[PDB]
DNA sequence: AAGGGAAAATAAACAATACATAACAAAACATATAAAAACCA
């Protein structure tokens, strides 16, 4: 017996979360498994019920805003006795150093010290912990995942406090590594093109008709007293239509619709008119430049010199020019979409030399233009960053696509389309 | 015969006097025009820094330095009952 | 053979991130999790080739196969002739 | 491929080597070497006098160095600006580049010793403090007033160590600093690779030509080729048992009954009852035992009869024939 | 002007070498505490 929220599409999930938690600890199960991907309010879907049960208590950890395991074990038995000095105030304790932990015997040796003073109450109370986004901890591997499951059972289980975890994990490719251990997973699907814009019109109403950028405009236009249902129209027409215009650039994403809004917004309100708030269909007709337009863009002739020019254009030759056709037909007498090769030294002012307008000896600039082209990180080592200079083995390689060179091809008047020949 | 050991530190004009004159004030309209740059892009940072008052006040603010030397050192405002820090990351703390 | 409008450059980029985080690719040469923790930290030290070279060119290999696609997609699809061959 | 080979040589052992080496590097071109010394003596005037203006002075040029490098910074200049300034005169701080265990850490720990501890800066020494340190170096050193108090010497910059990359920046921040003459020398072809025009604009670099063509005496000690195994195990039978003699000599003979390959070699079987044929080997441990004693100073090989086989050359084995085993 | 014919190009099988990364070692960088050792007092 529970309190059930209700919630927008998570009918069948509201259920089986409200199933497999009790603030009985018997009928609680002991591991839980939150999944399915980035776009789906499991956050929300979470947090939701919690604030509609009051009577449980949850202790909200968040992996992602850490980085490591040994944090993470100082980040759970920081807050226990953090959380349990809020809950039961009378019950004195020594209280020990979280910093203090770093191995993964010293939390059930810390938890076996702080759950036996509390061992006087009167009922046995659960006590949920909630990790959020396990999948995207930055150190994670095979040998954590399994290690935070048999914490519960390396307790006490006679305790009048007992710990039991939930799980928020994603790419679901992990959850099959651990499919064995058979705990009970309750999967999150991916929504549909109705219910995200069924979602997005219920959560934007609230500030997108409450913007001042809405209220300039009402007041700089002659404001007819159009209601806020007339106000809600609009932006029921807003969403409705950013959503049809842009759904196979997005996928069923709810942030990447989130911000997209917020960037296309101001640039409709302007549009508008005093008499287009009767009128939509020409509204749409009207503001129609960026529905057609993806505005996430924030083509550089670029800044570097002549010289420097030319030793970019010849570092592009070695993407298809091999050394047994390259001294034929470059005399002093297709791989454009393929990966580059590799260089070696003076293969470059074996065609720098050929390629430039006896014209030219002195290479010192010429050797200061190379490292300059280094820091830019448009022509880089195979190998580590540091050894480079003294020639040992040491290879080198571009990393410019094809049309920056045919630009800065034609931006020295020189021709490269004519070396290139399948 | 110590040169194998890595170093070692041991402890063993009408003409000019007219250059002399000429060489420093010349360097003094040199580094007078360097400390303008020097206020100049000191300047235009600290204000674009400061007075943009986004209205969802959930982002951060970036702002790109184009075409700058990788040096460009920068001060802060004091702007009290706020501690203002700077961090620096090279690339070569970036592992 | 008939509308569609065909996207640019710029903006498939967007839908490429998902798919490579959907798993329906993988990268050519990607160990993906360790076993334990020092074999891990022995790969984070790790500065990789991969990265340097550009996005459009790290080269993606394949988790579903063509010939599955044709079981799951219906025919109703105007793509279903692309199924196949 | 029948190819000439290092291994087909007349070979020079160690103290017929370097004597022969040391008479040329003495007496080969002797005076014209002074005298190109004498000539390039009337630039000693000119460097001076724009050293005085912070110039980073880079010597390039064919052959060593070294001997230069040291007669212009330690006799030449460091006396005679410590006199134009107005005693101990100026410190001399060379860095032999091209011994490799030169560090980042040790040469600039030496290097805020060198300089002036006004302030406590062991409390800003923090964890790569280094580039953090020297700024509030350089910033101080900006409104000192004008005079050269230390000149470094950093012989072979394109050294094993000093071509480092975090080693050359922290060089680079150095050479802005009004108060320090910076005299070096490269000797690679490629040594321009080493420098953007950041670098170079914090370096102000100039160029001077020296070649006097010298042999590289010190640089010459870290390197090594094939002279610097066959002349390795030249050494181990001269002590050993007067048996492993007799015992390698009935090997090196069937070995070369038939360059010293595989195909030349002898069945184990065999050759143990050839070594029981002149009451040498008892059986197969004792001959083993003291056959790992040249499998593990690497002198024989054995590849499948089952052949062990020298791999030394043709004519290296004649020559441990009557030398070393006679 | 024709033409021979050797240089250059192509292809394919095979061998030899280089490369990206995994696994690890070791040195620099960092902290902690009981025992020595100065050291006032
Ligand atoms: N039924 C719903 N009713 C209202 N809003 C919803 C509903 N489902 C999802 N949302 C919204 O979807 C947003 C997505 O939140 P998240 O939980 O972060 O998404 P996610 O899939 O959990 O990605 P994360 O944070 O990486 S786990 C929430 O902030 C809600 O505003």
């Amino acid at each position: 017996n529970v309190t059930t929220p209700e919630v927008a599409f998570r009918e069948y999930q509201t259920n089986c979360l409200a199933s497999y938690i009790s603030a009985d600890p018997d009928i609680t199960p002991s591991n839980l498994i939150l999944q399915g991907y980035s776009g789906t309010g499991k956050t929300y879907t979470l947090k939701k019920y919690f604030n509609a049960n009051p009577n449980l208590h949850a202790v909200w950890l968040e992996p992602v805003e850490l980085v490591s395991w040994k944090p993470l074990l100082q980040a759970i038995a920081r807050t226990v006795q953090y959380k349990l000095k809020t809950l039961y105030p009378n019950i004195p304790t020594t209280d020990y150093d979280p910093l203090q932990v770093e191995e993964p015997f010293l939390l059930v040796k810390t938890l076996h010290n702080i759950f036996v003073q509390y061992e006087s109450l009167q009922e046995k109370t659960c006590l949920f912990l909630i990790l959020d986004g396990f999948d995207s901890l930055q150190d994670l591997d095979a040998a954590l995942f399994n290690k935070y499951i048999k914490l519960n059972e390396l307790l006490p289980k006679d305790s009048k406090i007992n710990i039991k975890f939930i799980y928020t994990m994603l790419e679901t490719s992990f959850l099959q590594r651990y499919s064995t251990h058979c705990i009970p997973t309750v999967m999150f699907p991916r929504y549909n093109v109705d219910e995200v814009s069924t979602i997005l019109v219920m959560s934007r109403c609230g500030e997108l008709m409450e913007d001042s950028c809405l209220r300039k405009r009402i007041i700089e236009e002659q404001i007819t007293d159009c209601t806020d249902d007339q106000f809600q129209n609009v932006a029921a027409n807003f969403i409705h239509l950013i959503v049809q215009a842009f759904h196979s650039y997005t996928g069923n994403d709810i942030f990447a619709l989130n911000d997209l809004i917020d960037f296309k917004w101001p640039k409709y309100v302007s549009r508008i008119t005093k008499e287009n708030i009767f009128e939509p269909l020409a509204l749409y007709k009207s503001a129609i430049k960026l529905f057609l337009s993806t505005d996430d863009n924030l083509s550089q002739t670029y800044d570097l010199s002549i010289i420097s020019k030319y030793l970019l254009i010849a570092s592009y030759i070695c993407s298809y020019l091999e050394p047994r056709y390259d001294a034929s037909i470059f005399s002093r007498k297709n791989p454009r979409y393929l990966q580059p090769s590799l260089f070696a030294i003076e293969r470059l002012l074996a065609i720098f030399q050929a390629i430039f307008p006896s014209l030219m000896k002195a290479n010192i600039e010429v050797f200061q233009n190379l490292s300059e082209l280094h820091t830019l990180k448009l022509i880089a080592t195979t190998m580590n960053k540091n050894i480079d200079y003294l020639s040992p083995k040491v290879r080198w390689k571009v990393n410019v696509p094809w049309e920056i060179i045919k630009e800065i091809s034609e931006s020295v008047h020189f021709n490269i389309s004519d070396y290139f020949s399948d | 015969a110590d040169a194998q050991r890595s170093h070692y530190t041991v402890y063993p004009e009408k003409r000019w006097e007219l250059y002399h004159q000429l060489h420093s004030h010349f360097h003094d309209q040199v580094d007078h025009i360097i400390d303008n740059i020097e206020a100049d892009l000191k300047a235009e940072i600290s204000d674009l820094l400061y007075s943009e008052t986004t209205q969802k006040r959930r982002c951060f603010n970036t702002i790109f330095l184009l075409g700058s030397d990788s040096t460009t050192k920068i001060e802060l405002k004091d702007e009290s009952s706020r501690y203002n820090v700077l961090i620096e990351l090279t690339p070569k703390e970036s592992p | 053979r008939i509308t569609i409008k065909l996207w640019l450059k710029k903006d498939v980029k967007n839908v490429w991130e998902n798919l490579v985080q959907l798993d329906f690719f993988t990268e050519k040469s990607a160990v993906g999790l360790r076993d334990n923790a020092t074999a891990a930290f022995y790969a984070s030290n790790y500065q990789f080739q991969g990265t340097m070279i550009p996005f459009d060119l790290r080269s993606y290999q394949m988790q579903i196969i063509l010939q599955e696609l044709r079981r799951i997609i219906p025919k109703s699809n105007m793509y279903y002739s692309w199924t196949q061959l | 491929k029948s190819r000439h080979t290092m291994s087909m040589a007349p070979d020079v052992t160690r103290e017929e080597f370097s004597l022969v080496s040391n008479f040329f590097n003495e007496n080969f071109q002797k005076r014209p070497r002074q005298k190109l010394f004498e000539i390039q003596k009337k630039m000693f005037p000119q460097y001076w006098f724009e050293l005085t203006q912070g110039f980073s002075l880079l010597f390039y040029g064919v052959g060593s160095k070294r001997n230069f490098l040291e007669e212009f910074a330690i006799d030449y200049l460091s006396p005679k600006i410590a006199y134009s300034q107005l005693v101990n005169s100026i410190p001399c701080l060379i860095l032999n580049g091209y011994n490799p265990s030169c560090n980042y850490r040790d040469v600039f720990k030496e290097i805020t010793d060198l300089l002036v501890p006004a302030e406590l800066t062991r409390s800003e020494t923090k964890g790569n403090h280094v580039i953090l340190q020297i700024q509030k170096m350089i910033d101080f050193y900006k409104n000192q007033p004008l005079d050269i108090k230390l000149i470094l010497v950093v012989h072979n910059l394109d050294g094993p160590s000093i071509r480092k990359n975090t080693f050359q920046t922290m060089l680079s921040f150095l050479s802005v600093i009004r108060q320090i003459a910076i005299v070096a020398s490269t000797d690679h072809i490629y040594a321009p690779l080493l420098w953007d025009n950041m670098k170079a604009q914090n370096y102000n670099f100039v160029f001077h030509d020296i070649s006097n063509f010298e042999p590289s005496t010190v640089e010459s000690t870290f390197q090594d080729v094939m002279k610097m195994g066959a002349e390795g195990a030249k050494y181990v039978l001269q002590s050993l048992t007067v048996n492993s003699k007799k015992m390698y000599k009935l090997l090196i003979e069937t070995q070369m009954q038939n360059r010293g390959t595989q195909r030349t070699g002898v069945e184990l079987k065999l050759f143990n009852h050839l070594c029981a044929a002149d009451f040498i080997a008892s059986n197969e441990i004792a001959l083993r035992s003291m056959l790992r004693e040249f499998i593990e100073h690497k002198m024989a090989n054995i590849t499948k009869m089952e052949i062990i086989w020298v791999p030394y050359t043709y004519a290296e084995l004649e020559k441990l024939l009557k030398t070393v085993l006679n």
